[PDB]
């Protein structure tokens, strides 16, 4: 009677798409993550630079 | 003639002339909050 633990305003399904739109962006996109290219460099490239 | 909790706090007791045992609960209890889009707008109020 008296103590109360207050739930977080992130669920967990959110904090997953978080990092799932991120790791998404970071692979399929590469140094041009952020600005809105969206054209898909290829993978090899990226290791390559 | 009666149980207790981690916290020694009673649970259940044997009731005086029924020798049964009734469980225990605390009654359910919560805080109060007031959402307003601001005076400034509206007189509008939303609890919680
Ligand atoms: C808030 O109040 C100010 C004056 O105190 C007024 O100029 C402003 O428009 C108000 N904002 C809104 C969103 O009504």
């Amino acid at each position: 009677n008296g103590l109360t633990v207050l739930p977080p305003l992130l669920t967990d399904e959110m904090i997953a798409a978080y990092t799932s739109a991120l790791l998404a962006g970071t692979i399929t996109a590469g140094w041009t993550f952020g600005a809105g290219a969206a054209l898909q460099i290829p993978f090899a490239m990226q290791m390559a630079y | 003639q009666f149980g207790r909790d981690i916290a020694d706090t009673t649970d259940a007791v044997r009731d005086p002339q029924t020798l049964e045992i009734l469980d225990i609960t605390p009654c359910s209890f919560g805080g109060v909050s007031v959402i307003t889009p601001g005076t400034n707008t509206s007189n509008q109020v939303a609890v919680l």
